[PDB]
């Protein structure tokens, strides 16, 4: 998008944008997300559905 | 083995078989319904249960 | 001075997307039946039963 912006007022959105904090999430994210001695503990059952 | 199966409670194994259409033997006292029409035959039913 | 050549930016971002905070929430959790709950060593926790 076109924006008008002080050069001052385009590096701070220019570093908000090109550092944003948000990651890809997918299942193997989510998967490797829980603790890895529970994935591998037969008493739980994990299903992603 | 049903019986492994219902009490170790992962169904890995079978769901991949059952989407991958791989022939297997689920063994394990099971009922059954028994199925007189000839109409249920031809339009396979037993494979969809 | 207000120049428009220097004050005129193309800012680029995502179209969409949507963050997620619980993780965990997207994984169904079962658990065996308490009988059948085995230690790291594959034999059950309580084995007197």
């Amino acid at each position: 998008y076109p924006s008008i912006l002080h050069p001052i007022d385009h590096a701070f959105n220019e570093y908000f944008l090109q550092h944003q904090l948000v990651e890809p999430l997918n299942n193997d994210i989510i998967f490797n997300y829980i603790p890895e001695r529970i994935r591998n503990d037969v008493n739980y059952i994990l299903n992603m559905d | 083995n049903l019986e492994e199966l219902m009490r170790t409670g992962d169904y890995a194994q079978i769901t991949n078989m059952l989407l991958n259409n791989q022939p297997v033997a689920l063994v394990g006292a099971l009922p059954f319904i028994t199925d007189s029409s000839v109409i249920s035959l031809v339009a396979k039913l037993d494979a969809t249960v | 001075q207000f120049d428009f050549r220097a004050s005129m930016h193309m800012l680029t971002s995502n179209l969409t997307f949507t963050v997620y905070s619980d993780l965990l929430a997207f994984v169904s959790a079962d658990t065996v039946e308490p009988i059948n709950a085995v230690a790291f060593d594959n034999m059950r926790i309580m084995n007197e039963l």
